[PDB]
C-alpha cells in the first residue's frame, strides 16, 4: 500500500521535469535560431 | 496484371485478412464470454 | 369525393415563435441584401 | 374503401402486407451482393483516379467519332 | 396542434393523398422544366454558335435537351449550324411545351388523387387499416426502373430507336449527336469513353429488370423486416435520401472533372483545361506540324480556329466566376466578335518571350515576361523608381501571327504594355461590351453553378439522412422517453 | 434609391425587436 | 442462440468501454488517425512536399509542426501504400505526403464510426438521438474543409495541413485568394459559434445563481442528489429576472435547452456551405457597384476598399513561398509595397 | 471602426503587426468559444433526448413543460449513463449544479484570457515570433509553416495605412 | 477492479519500474542511435542541401515520383 | 480484459517521448 | 450600377415568408377564439 | 426603357393586397373550426 498523494507527488514533479526539459530545448539545439 | 493491378488485388486479399483475424479472434472470444441465462 | 379525413390536424404558431421567425426573415434580409445588390 | 376498375387490377398487389420469410431466410445471399458492390465502387473509382492503371485504359478526353 | 414544421405529416398514414402530393412536386418540377426552358428560348442567340455558344449565354437546362439527341429549333436554327426544314415535334420548343402539358394533367390527376383519398386498394384486407406493402411496391417500381434504364440505352442510346449522345472530339471543335455503339471490356469504365455510358445502361438495365423479379417474389427475412423497420414508411425516405445524395456527388463530381456525359462544348472547359494547359499545348502542337510542313509563321497562326483559341481563354475558366454577380458570362466582358491574334513577345536581343499566365486562384497578377528557361527578363514595374526590368529598358516588341492583327508590330512602350497586360490573360479577343452593358468582371459557366447547387444540396441531404433516419429507429420514443 | 432598401431593412428590424420586448406574451404560473 | 446472438451479445457487455458494433468502425480507424497524427508531426518532414520542416526532428515545437499535404503533382491521388506512387515502400510514401491522406482517410472513417456510435448508445439507453443529429455539425465542417475543399481546387496541397500554425496560414491563405470573411456563411457562422458560447455562458450563469437551499453549508456543490426529482434552481426567479433586465426571457426548459442545440450546430452548417462554394471558386470577393465607382471616382475610399489592397498583400507576398511548384520568381519591382514600408 | 467591413480591417491590420494568433491567449480564447459552443450544443443535446413523455405526438414537444412546474423535465439519470457510456464513466458530472458551474467557467475564463490578450498585444507585447529559427549545420534558414505566416504578415503590413507611412518602421 | 486501488498497490510498482525504464530508453536509442531518419526518411542537419542540390527539393511527377525521390535523396 | 485497452495508447506514449527528450539534446 | 433583380429578391424575400408567417398566428389565435365561445367565436 | 419602379409597384400591388385577403379567409375557416370542436379544434 502506497498513499496516493505520494504517487501523484512523484509523478507530478516527473511531468515537470518533462516540460520544463521542452522549454529547456527551445532555447538550444535544433529550432533555438542560434 | 500490372503493376498496378497486381498490388490492387494483393491490398484487396490483405485487406481481407485485417477483416479475418479481427473476425476470427472475435467468433472465439464470444464463445467462452456468453452471459449465463 | 369520399368520405372525410380523420387525418385532419391543425396547426399552431405561438406569439413567441412569430417573432423568432419575423426577425430570422429580417436579419436574413439585411444579411443577404448586399450581397445580391451587388 | 370504393371500388374502381383500375383499384381491382392492382389489389393483389397490395394484397400480401406483413408476411416475412421465417428465419435469416436469404440474408447471406444478400451481403456477398453487397461486399461485391463495395469492391465494384472501389474499382471504378480508382481508375478514375488514376491510382489503378489498366492497359489500353487512359483516363483522358478522348477522340469520340465525329 | 400540429407545428409549422410537421404540417406535412398528416399523410403518413394515408396513402392515397401521399400520391395525390407527390404528384404536385411533380406538376411543379415539369413546369419548372417547361417554363424555363421557355424562358431560355426567349435569350438565346444563334448568331455565332462559335464564338457565343449555349454555355456563355448562361443556358443551364439547354444542355441537357442537347446532350441528349435535340439539335434544332422551330425558328430553324441549329446548334450544330446546319439548317432544317422541319425539326417536327421534339425541337426545344416542343419539349418545353411538352414538359408544361405534363405539368398541367399531373396537376389535375393530384386533384382526383386528393379528393378521392379513399380506395379500396389502399386498405389492409386482414386488419382494414391504410397499408403500404413496401417491399412488393419496391419490387414493382425497380422493375419499372430496370425497364427504363435498359431500354434507354438499348434504344436512345445505340440509336436502334433513338438519336443518340452528343459525341465530340478531344479538343472540342468538332461535336454531333450520333449513336454510340457500348464498349464492354474494361475501357466501358473509362468516362470519357461515351461507349461506357450505353454499355451502363444495358447492363445495370438487365440487374435491375431481374433485381424487380426477385423482389417481387421473395418475401424479406424475419431479422431484416424488424431490424430494417420495413413496416414503416419512413424507413423507406431515410434511405431512399441516403441514395440521393449519393447520386449528388456523382453527377456534381463527374461535371465538374469532366467526363464523356458533360461535353465539353456544351457546359464549357473545365478548369483543369486551364491548369495543365490543355489547349495551350493543342494550340502550339496544331502550329508545330504546319511549320513544319514548310509554312510561314502567320499563315501558320492562320489555321487555328477561332473556337479552338477562345477555350484557351481564363474568362472561360469555371473557377474565375463570383458567387453573388449574377447572369451569363455574355454579361463578364460582352459577346466575342473576333480573335485578335496570337501575341509573340521579342526583346531587342531578339529572343523570344512568353507572358506568365495568370492562374486561377490570383484575381489580380503582375504582368511578367519570361524566356524560354525561367529567367524574368521584362516586365510592368509596381515601384518605377529602381527599375531593372521594365519594357522601356529591355525593349520588348509584339508581334502578331493570325486573327485580325495577322502582320502588325508594335515597338513602342505605350502600346505593347497594353497588350502585355491581356496576354496574361490566355488568348487575345475582341468584344462587344456595349449590348448586354458588360460591367468587367468574370463570371461562372453552367459546369460552375451545376457543381454548385448540386453539391450544396447534397451536403443538407446528408443532414436529412440522419434525421430521418434516426426518426425511424427510434420511433418509439418521439413523444419522450418513460421514467420507468 | 439603393440605400433607401437598406434603411428600411434596418428600422424594420427594430420595430419587432420593440414589439417582442413590450408585447410579449407573458407567461403565467396556473 | 444463433452465432450471430453471441456476438451481438458480446459487444454490448457492460465493460469499461463500450464497444458495440460501431467500435470495430471507430475504434481502428480513430487509432490510426491519431496515431498517424502523432507519429507525422514528430518524424515526418515537410521537406519535399512543402519544402518547409514540419516535425520535432527538424527543431519545430507543438506549434510549428504539422503533418503536411502532399505536392500538386501528386494532384487528387489518394496515395495508397500500395499505390502506383508509393509502389510499397514506407519511407518514400512518408515524403511524399502519404500520410496526410492516411490521416484524413481514417479519420473521415472515425467520425462515421463515432456518430454511429452515438445511435447505438441511444438505442440501448433508450433516449431520443439528438446527440449523433447534433454531432453531425462537426461531420459537415471536416468533409467540406478537409475532403470537399481540395476536391474542387487543383489537388490535395490546398488543403489545411493536421498543424497548429498549418491551420493558421490556411486562415491567412483564404482572405487574399478567397475573401473568406466577406462570405454571408461565414458570417452566420460566427453568429453561431460567438452565440453559442454566449448561451452557455448565460444558462451556466442563470442556473448557478438561482439555486435553492438545500443545506447550510456555503458550498451549494453538496447540495445534490442525482435522483432527486425536485428542480434545483427556480425557473421563476430566472424568468423574472432576464425579463426585466433584457426584455424577454425563456420561459420553457424543453425550448431552452433545444434552443442551445440549434444554435452551435446551425453555425457549422451555414459555415460549411459558404466552403463547399470556395471548392469552386465562387467567392464573394467584390461588390462592383464600389468597384465600378472607386475606378471611375479616384477619391471615392471605403473601409471595403481598404481590404481589397491587404489582400493583394496577401496575394503577392505569400504565393513566392507558398507555392515552390509553380515557381513565382517575383522581381522586387512587381511585388506591392506602400509608402516606405 | 464600428461596421462590418472596419472590423475585418481591424483584425488583419492587428495581425501584421502583432502576430495575435501565435499568442497564447488568442489560442485560449479559441479553445473558449470553440469549448463554449460545444459544451452548449453537448448539454443541450442531452437535455432534449432525456425528455419525459408529457405530449401526444400530435402536438409540439415543448408543451410537455407548463410554466412554474415543480416536476423535474428530464430523467437526469438517464443523460447521466448515456454519456457515462460514450467516453466513460468517470467523465460524467452526475451533480447538476457543477455541471451546469462548467458551463460558466469555460467561456468566461477563455475570454477574460483572451480580452487580456489585446491588452498587453495594445503594448507592444506581441505573440511568439518562430521566423528563422530552424537552420541546418551549414546555417542556412530552412522554412516553417510560421515563416508561411510570416510571409502572409509582411503582406498586410506593407499595406496597411499605404500612404501613412514615411519612415521605415511602423512605430504606431 | 477500481483504477486508484491498482496503482497504490505494490505490485503494480514491481512490473512497472523495469517495463518503463526499458521503453523509455528504447524510445531514447530509436532517436540516439540515427534509426528515426532512416524508416521515416527525414533529412538530418547535414543533409537538408548537398553540394550539388542547392535548391529546395521538390516532387514533379505523378507516377515517377518514387523515381524522384531516389534521385534527390542519393547525394 | 483491459489491459489491451490502455496499453495501447501508453506503450506508444512512453515511446515517443523517449524521443522526444532525446531530440532536445540534438543539435546541428 | 446595381443589379436591378435585386430589388424584387430583397422585398420578396422580406415581405412573401414574413407574411407567411403572420397568417400561421392570426390563424392560431382564431382557433383559441374559435374554441373560446364568447362574443368571438360565431 | 421601361421604369424599374414599376415591378415593384406591380408585384407588390398583386401579392401584398392579395395575400392580404387569403388571410381573412384562413382566420375565417379557423374559427369555424375552432368552434366545431372536432379533430381541429385544439
Ligand atoms: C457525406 C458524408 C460523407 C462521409 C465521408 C466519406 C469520406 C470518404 C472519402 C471519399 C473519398 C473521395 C476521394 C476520392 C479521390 C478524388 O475525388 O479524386 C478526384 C478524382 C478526379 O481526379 C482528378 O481528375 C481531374 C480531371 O482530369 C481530367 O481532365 C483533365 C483536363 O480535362 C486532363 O484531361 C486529365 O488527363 C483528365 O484525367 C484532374 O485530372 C485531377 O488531377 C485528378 O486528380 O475523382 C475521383 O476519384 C472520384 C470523383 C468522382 C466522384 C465524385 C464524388 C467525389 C468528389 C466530390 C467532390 C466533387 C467536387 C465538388 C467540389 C465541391
Ligand atoms: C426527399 C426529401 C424529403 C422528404 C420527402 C421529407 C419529408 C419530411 N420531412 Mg424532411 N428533411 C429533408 C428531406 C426530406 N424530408 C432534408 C434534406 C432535411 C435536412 C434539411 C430534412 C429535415 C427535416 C426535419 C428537421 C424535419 C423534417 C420533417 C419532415 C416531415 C414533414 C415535413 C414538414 O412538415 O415540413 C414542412 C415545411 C414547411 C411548412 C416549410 C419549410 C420551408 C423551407 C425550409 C423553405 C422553403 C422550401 C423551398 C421552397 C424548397 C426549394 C426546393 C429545394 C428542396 C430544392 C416529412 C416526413 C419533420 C419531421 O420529422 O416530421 C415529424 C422535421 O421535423 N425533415
Ligand atoms: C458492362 C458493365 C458496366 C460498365 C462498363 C459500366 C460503366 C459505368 N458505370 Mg456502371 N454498373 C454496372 C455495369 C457497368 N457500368 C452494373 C451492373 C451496376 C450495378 C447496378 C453498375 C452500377 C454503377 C454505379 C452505382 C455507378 C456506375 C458508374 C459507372 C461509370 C463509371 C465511370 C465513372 O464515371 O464512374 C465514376 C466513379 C465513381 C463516381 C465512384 C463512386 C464512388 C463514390 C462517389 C464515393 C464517394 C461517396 C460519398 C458519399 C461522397 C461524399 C464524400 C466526399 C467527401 C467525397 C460508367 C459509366 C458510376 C457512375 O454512374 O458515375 C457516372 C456509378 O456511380 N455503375
Ligand atoms: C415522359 C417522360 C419524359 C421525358 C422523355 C423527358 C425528357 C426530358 N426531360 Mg423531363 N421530366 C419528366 C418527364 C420526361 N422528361 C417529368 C415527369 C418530370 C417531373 C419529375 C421531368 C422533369 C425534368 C427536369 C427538371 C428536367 C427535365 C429535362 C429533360 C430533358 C433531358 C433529360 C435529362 O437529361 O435527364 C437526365 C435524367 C437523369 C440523370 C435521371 C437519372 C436517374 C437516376 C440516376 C436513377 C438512379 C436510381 C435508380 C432508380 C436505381 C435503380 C437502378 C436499377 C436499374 C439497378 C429531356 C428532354 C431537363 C431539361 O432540359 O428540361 C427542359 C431538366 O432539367 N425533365
Ligand atoms: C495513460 C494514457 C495517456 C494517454 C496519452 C494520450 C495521447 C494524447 C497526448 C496528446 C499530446 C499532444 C501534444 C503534443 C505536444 C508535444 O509532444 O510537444 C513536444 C514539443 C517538443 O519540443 C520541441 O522539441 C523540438 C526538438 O527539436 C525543439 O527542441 C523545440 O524547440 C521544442 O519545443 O514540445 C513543445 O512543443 C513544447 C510545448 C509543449 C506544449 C504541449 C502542450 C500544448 C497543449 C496541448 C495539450 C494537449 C492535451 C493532451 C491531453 C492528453
Ligand atoms: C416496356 C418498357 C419500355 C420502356 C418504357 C417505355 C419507353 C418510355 C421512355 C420514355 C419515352 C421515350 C421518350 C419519348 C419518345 C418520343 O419522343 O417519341 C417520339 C418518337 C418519334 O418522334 C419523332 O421523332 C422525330 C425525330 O426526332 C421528330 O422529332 C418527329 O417530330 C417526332 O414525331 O417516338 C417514339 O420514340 C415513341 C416510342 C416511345 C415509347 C412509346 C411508349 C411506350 C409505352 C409502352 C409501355 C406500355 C406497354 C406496357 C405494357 C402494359
Ligand atoms: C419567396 C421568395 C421569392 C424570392 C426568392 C428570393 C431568392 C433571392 C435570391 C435569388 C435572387 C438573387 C439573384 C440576383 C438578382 C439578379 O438580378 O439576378 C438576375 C439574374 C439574371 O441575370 C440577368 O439576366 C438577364 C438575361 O438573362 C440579363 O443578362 C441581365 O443583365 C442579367 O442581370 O438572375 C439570376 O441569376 C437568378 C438566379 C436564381 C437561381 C439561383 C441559381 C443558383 C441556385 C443554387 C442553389 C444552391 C442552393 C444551395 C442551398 C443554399
Ligand atoms: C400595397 C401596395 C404597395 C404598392 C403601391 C402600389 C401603387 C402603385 C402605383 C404607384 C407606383 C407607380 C409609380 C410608377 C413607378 C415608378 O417607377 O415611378 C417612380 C417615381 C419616381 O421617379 C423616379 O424618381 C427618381 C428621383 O426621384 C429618378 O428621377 C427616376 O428617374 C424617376 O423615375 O415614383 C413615383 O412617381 C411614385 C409616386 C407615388 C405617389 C403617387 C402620387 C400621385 C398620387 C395621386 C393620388 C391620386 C389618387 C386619387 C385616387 C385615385
Ligand atoms: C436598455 C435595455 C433594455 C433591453 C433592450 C431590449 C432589446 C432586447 C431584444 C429583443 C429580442 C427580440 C427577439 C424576439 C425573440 C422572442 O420574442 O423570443 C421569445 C422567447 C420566449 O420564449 P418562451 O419560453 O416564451 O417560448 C416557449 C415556447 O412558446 C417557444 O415557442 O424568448 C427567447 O427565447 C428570447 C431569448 C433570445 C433572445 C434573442 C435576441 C437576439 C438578439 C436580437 C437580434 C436582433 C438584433 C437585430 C438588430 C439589427
Ligand atoms: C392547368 C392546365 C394547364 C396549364 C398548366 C401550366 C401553364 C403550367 C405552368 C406551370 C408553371 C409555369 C410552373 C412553374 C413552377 C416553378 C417553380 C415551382 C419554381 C420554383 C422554384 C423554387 C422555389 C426555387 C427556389 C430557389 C430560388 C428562388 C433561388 C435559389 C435557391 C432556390 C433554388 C431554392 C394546361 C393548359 C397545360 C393543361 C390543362 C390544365
Ligand atoms: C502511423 C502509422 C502507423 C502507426 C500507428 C500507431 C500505432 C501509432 C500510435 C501512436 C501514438 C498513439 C502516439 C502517441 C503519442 C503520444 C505523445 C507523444 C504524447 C505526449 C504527451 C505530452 C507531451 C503531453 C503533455 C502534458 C502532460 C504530460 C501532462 C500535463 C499536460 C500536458 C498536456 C502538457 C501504422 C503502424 C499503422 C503504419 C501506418 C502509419
Ligand atoms: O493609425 Mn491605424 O495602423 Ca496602428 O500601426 Mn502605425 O498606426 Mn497607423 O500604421 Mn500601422
Ligand atoms: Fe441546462
Amino acid at each position: 500500500r502506497i498513499p496516493l498523494w505520494l504517487v501523484g507527488l512523484v509523478g507530478g514533479l516527473a511531468v515537470i521535469t518533462m516540460l520544463s526539459l521542452f522549454f529547456y530545448g527551445s532555447y538550444s539545439g535544433l529550432g533555438s535560431s542560434l | 496484371m500490372t503493376a498496378s493491378l497486381s498490388n490492387f488485388i494483393a491490398s484487396l486479399i490483405a485487406g481481407g485478412v485485417v477483416v479475418g483475424v479481427i473476425a476470427i479472434a472475435l467468433i472465439v472470444i464470444s464463445k467462452s464470454d456468453r452471459i449465463l441465462r | 369525393m369520399t368520405g372525410p379525413n380523420p387525418n385532419k390536424q391543425a396547426v399552431e404558431l405561438n406569439r413567441t415563435s412569430l417573432y423568432w421567425g419575423l426577425l430570422l426573415i429580417f436579419v436574413l434580409a439585411v444579411l443577404f441584401s448586399s450581397y445580391f445588390f451587388n | 374503401a370504393l371500388r374502381t376498375r383500375l383499384g381491382e387490377i392492382l389489389r393483389p398487389l397490395n394484397a400480401e402486407y406483413g408476411k416475412v420469410a421465417p428465419g435469416w431466410g436469404t440474408t447471406p445471399i444478400m451481403g456477398i451482393v453487397m461486399l461485391a458492390f463495395l469492391i465494384f465502387l472501389v474499382i471504378i473509382l480508382q481508375i478514375y483516379n488514376s491510382s489503378l492503371i489498366i492497359e489500353n485504359v487512359d483516363v483522358d478526353w478522348a477522340n469520340g467519332i465525329v | 396542434a400540429l407545428p409549422w414544421y410537421r404540417v406535412h405529416t398528416v399523410v403518413l398514414n394515408d396513402p392515397g393523398r401521399l400520391i395525390a402530393v407527390h404528384l404536385m412536386h411533380t406538376a411543379l418540377v415539369a413546369g419548372w422544366a417547361g417554363s424555363m426552358a421557355l424562358y431560355e428560348l426567349a435569350v438565346f442567340d444563334p448568331s455565332d454558335p462559335v464564338l457565343n455558344p449555349m454555355w456563355r449565354q448562361g443556358m443551364f437546362v439547354m444542355p441537357f435537351m442537347t446532350r441528349l439527341g435535340i439539335t434544332d429549333s422551330w425558328g430553324g436554327w441549329s446548334i450544330t449550324g446546319e439548317s432544317v426544314s422541319n425539326p417536327g415535334i421534339w425541337s426545344f420548343e416542343g419539349v418545353a411545351l411538352s414538359h408544361i402539358i405534363l405539368s398541367g394533367m399531373c396537376f389535375l390527376a393530384a386533384i382526383w388523387h386528393w379528393v378521392y383519398w379513399d380506395l379500396e386498394l389502399f386498405r389492409d384486407p386482414r386488419t382494414g387499416e391504410p397499408a403500404l406493402d413496401l417491399p412488393k411496391i419496391f419490387g414493382i417500381h425497380l422493375f419499372l426502373s430496370g425497364l427504363l434504364c435498359f431500354g434507354f440505352g438499348a434504344f436512345h442510346v445505340t440509336g436502334l430507336f433513338g438519336p443518340g449522345i452528343w459525341v465530340s472530339d478531344a479538343y472540342g471543335i468538332t461535336g454531333k449527336v450520333q449513336p454510340v455503339a457500348p464498349a464492354w471490356g474494361a475501357d466501358g469504365f473509362n468516362p470519357f469513353n461515351p461507349g461506357g455510358i450505353a454499355a451502363h445502361h444495358i447492363a445495370a438495365g438487365i440487374f435491375g429488370i431481374f433485381a424487380g423479379i426477385f423482389h417481387l417474389t421473395v418475401r424479406p427475412p424475419q431479422r431484416l423486416y424488424r431490424a430494417l423497420r420495413m413496416g414503416n414508411i419512413e424507413t423507406v425516405l431515410s434511405s431512399s435520401i441516403s441514395a440521393v445524395f449519393f447520386a449528388a456527388f456523382v453527377t456534381s463530381g463527374t461535371m465538374w472533372y469532366g467526363a464523356a456525359a458533360t461535353p465539353i462544348e456544351l457546359f464549357g472547359p473545365t478548369r483543369y483545361q486551364w491548369d495543365s494547359g490543355y489547349f495551350q499545348q493543342e494550340i502550339e502542337r496544331q502550329v508545330e506540324t504546319s511549320v513544319s510542313e514548310g509554312l510561314s509563321e502567320s499563315q501558320a497562326w492562320s489555321r487555328i480556329p477561332d473556337k479552338l483559341a477562345f477555350y484557351d481563354y481564363i474568362g472561360n475558366n469555371p473557377a474565375k466566376g463570383g458567387l453573388f454577380r449574377a447572369g451569363p458570362m455574355n454579361k463578364g466582358d460582352g459577346i466575342a466578335e473576333a480573335w485578335l491574334g496570337h501575341p509573340i513577345f521579342r526583346d531587342k536581343e531578339g529572343r523570344e518571350l512568353t507572358v506568365r499566365r495568370m492562374p486561377a486562384f490570383f484575381e489580380t497578377f503582375p504582368v511578367i515576361l519570361v524566356d524560354k528557361d525561367g529567367i524574368i527578363r521584362a516586365d510592368i514595374p509596381f515601384r518605377r523608381a529602381e527599375s531593372k526590368y521594365s519594357i522601356e529598358q529591355v525593349g520588348v516588341t509584339v508581334d502578331f501571327y493570325g486573327g485580325k492583327l495577322n502582320g502588325q508590330t508594335f515597338k513602342d512602350a505605350p502600346t505593347v504594355k497594353k497588350f502585355a497586360r491581356k496576354a496574361q490573360l490566355g488568348e487575345v479577343f475582341e468584344f462587344d461590351r456595349t449590348s448586354l452593358e458588360s460591367d468587367g468582371v468574370f463570371r461562372s459557366s453552367p459546369r460552375g453553378w451545376y457543381t454548385y447547387g448540386h453539391a450544396n444540396f447534397a451536403l443538407l441531404f446528408f443532414f436529412g439522412h440522419l434525421w430521418h433516419g434516426g426518426r425511424t429507429i427510434f420511433r418509439d420514443v418521439f413523444t419522450g422517453i418513460g421514467a420507468e | 434609391m439603393e440605400a433607401l432598401v437598406y434603411t428600411f431593412l434596418l428600422i424594420g428590424t427594430l420595430m419587432v425587436i420593440f414589439f417582442a420586448v413590450f408585447f410579449r406574451e407573458t407567461p403565467r404560473i396556473l | 442462440r444463433g452465432l450471430f446472438d453471441l456476438v451481438d451479445d458480446w459487444l454490448k457487455k457492460d465493460r469499461f468501454v463500450f464497444v458495440g458494433w460501431s467500435g470495430l468502425l471507430l475504434f481502428p480507424t480513430a487509432y490510426l488517425a491519431a496515431g498517424g497524427w502523432m507519429t507525422g508531426t514528430t518524424f515526418v518532414t515537410s521537406w519535399y512536399t512543402h519544402g518547409l520542416a514540419s516535425s520535432y526532428l527538424e527543431g519545430c515545437n507543438f506549434l510549428t509542426a504539422a503533418v503536411s499535404t502532399p505536392a500538386n503533382s501528386v494532384g487528387h491521388s489518394l496515395l495508397l501504400l500500395w499505390g502506383p506512387e508509393a509502389q510499397g515502400d514506407f519511407t518514400r510514401w512518408c515524403q511524399i505526403g502519404g500520410l496526410w491522406t492516411f490521416v484524413a482517410l481514417h479519420g473521415a472513417f472515425g467520425l462515421i464510426g463515432f456518430c454511429l456510435r452515438q445511435f447505438e448508445i441511444a438505442r440501448l439507453v433508450g433516449i431520443r438521438p439528438y446527440n449523433a443529429i447534433a454531432f453531425s455539425g462537426p461531420i459537415a465542417v471536416f468533409v467540406s474543409v478537409f475532403l470537399l475543399y481540395p476536391l474542387g481546387q487543383a489537388s490535395w496541397f490546398f488543403a489545411p495541413s493536421f498543424g497548429v500554425a498549418a491551420i493558421f496560414r490556411f486562415l491567412l491563405f483564404l482572405q487574399g485568394f478567397h475573401n473568406w470573411t466577406l462570405n454571408p456563411f461565414h458570417m452566420m457562422g460566427v453568429a453561431g459559434i460567438l452565440g453559442g458560447a454566449l448561451l452557455c455562458a448565460i444558462h451556466g450563469a442563470t442556473v448557478e445563481n438561482t439555486l435553492f437551499e438545500d443545506g447550510d453549508a456555503a458550498n451549494t456543490f453538496r447540495a445534490f442528489t442525482p435522483t432527486q426529482s425536485e428542480e434545483t434552481y427556480s425557473m421563476v426567479t430566472a424568468n423574472r429576472f432576464w425579463s426585466q433586465i433584457f426584455g424577454v426571457a425563456f420561459s420553457n426548459k424543453r425550448w431552452l435547452h433545444f434552443f442551445m442545440l440549434f444554435v452551435p450546430v446551425t453555425g457549422l452548417w451555414t459555415s460549411s456551405i459558404g466552403i463547399v462554394g470556395l471548392a469552386l471558386n465562387l467567392r464573394a470577393y467584390d461588390f462592383v457597384s464600389q468597384e465600378l465607382r472607386a475606378a471611375e471616382d479616384p477619391e471615392f475610399e471605403t473601409f471595403y476598399t481598404k481590404n481589397h489592397l491587404l489582400d493583394e498583400g496577401i496575394r503577392a507576398w505569400m504565393a513566392a513561398q507558398d507555392q515552390p511548384h509553380e515557381n513565382f520568381v517575383f522581381p522586387e519591382e512587381v511585388l506591392p509595397r506602400g509608402n516606405a514600408l | 471602426p464600428l461596421g462590418i467591413s472596419g472590423t475585418f480591417n481591424f483584425m488583419l491590420v492587428f495581425q501584421a503587426e502583432h502576430n495575435i494568433l501565435m499568442h497564447p491567449f488568442h489560442m485560449a480564447g479559441v479553445a473558449g468559444v470553440f469549448g463554449g459552443s460545444l459544451f452548449s450544443a453537448m448539454h443541450g443535446s442531452l437535455v432534449t433526448s432525456s425528455l419525459i413523455r408529457e405530449t401526444t405526438e400530435n402536438e409540439s414537444t415543448n408543451y410537455g413543460y407548463k410554466f412554474g412546474q415543480e416536476e423535474e423535465t428530464y430523467n437526469i439519470v438517464a443523460a447521466h449513463g448515456y454519456f457515462g457510456r460514450l467516453i466513460f464513466q468517470y467523465a460524467s458530472f452526475n451533480n447538476s449544479r457543477a455541471l451546469h458551474f462548467f458551463l460558466a467557467l469555460w467561456p468566461v475564463v477563455g475570454i477574460w484570457i483572451t480580452s487580456m490578450g489585446i491588452s498587453t498585444m495594445a503594448f507592444n507585447l506581441n505573440g511568439f515570433n518562430f521566423n528563422q529559427s530552424v537552420v541546418d549545420s551549414q546555417g542556412r534558414v530552412i522554412n516553417t509553416w510560421a515563416d508561411i505566416l510570416n510571409r502572409a504578415n509582411l503582406g498586410i503590413e506593407v499595406m496597411h495605412e499605404r500612404n501613412a507611412h514615411n519612415f521605415p518602421l511602423d512605430l504606431a | 477492479r477500481p483504477f486508484s486501488d491498482i496503482i497504490t498497490s505494490v505490485r503494480y510498482w514491481i512490473i512497472h519500474s523495469i517495463t518503463i525504464p526499458s521503453l523509455f530508453v528504447s524510445g531514447w536509442l530509436f532517436i540516439s542511435t540515427g534509426l528515426a531518419y532512416d524508416v521515416f526518411g527525414t533529412p538530418r542537419p547535414n543533409e537538408y542541401f548537398t553540394q550539388d542540390r542547392q535548391q529546395v527539393p521538390l516532387v514533379n511527377d505523378r507516377f515517377s515520383a518514387k523515381q524522384e525521390l531516389e534521385d534527390l535523396t542519393k547525394g | 480484459f483491459r489491459w489491451l485497452a490502455i496499453h495501447g495508447l501508453a506503450i506508444p506514449t512512453v515511446f515517443f517521448l523517449g524521443g522526444i527528450t532525446a531530440m532536445q539534446f540534438i543539435q546541428r | 450600377e446595381v443589379q436591378f433583380g435585386a430589388y424584387l429578391a430583397v422585398l420578396l424575400g422580406t415581405f412573401l415568408p414574413a407574411l407567411f408567417l403572420v397568417n400561421l398566428f392570426i390563424q392560431t389565435e382564431a382557433r383559441k377564439a374559435g374554441k373560446a365561445g364568447g362574443q368571438d367565436s360565431d
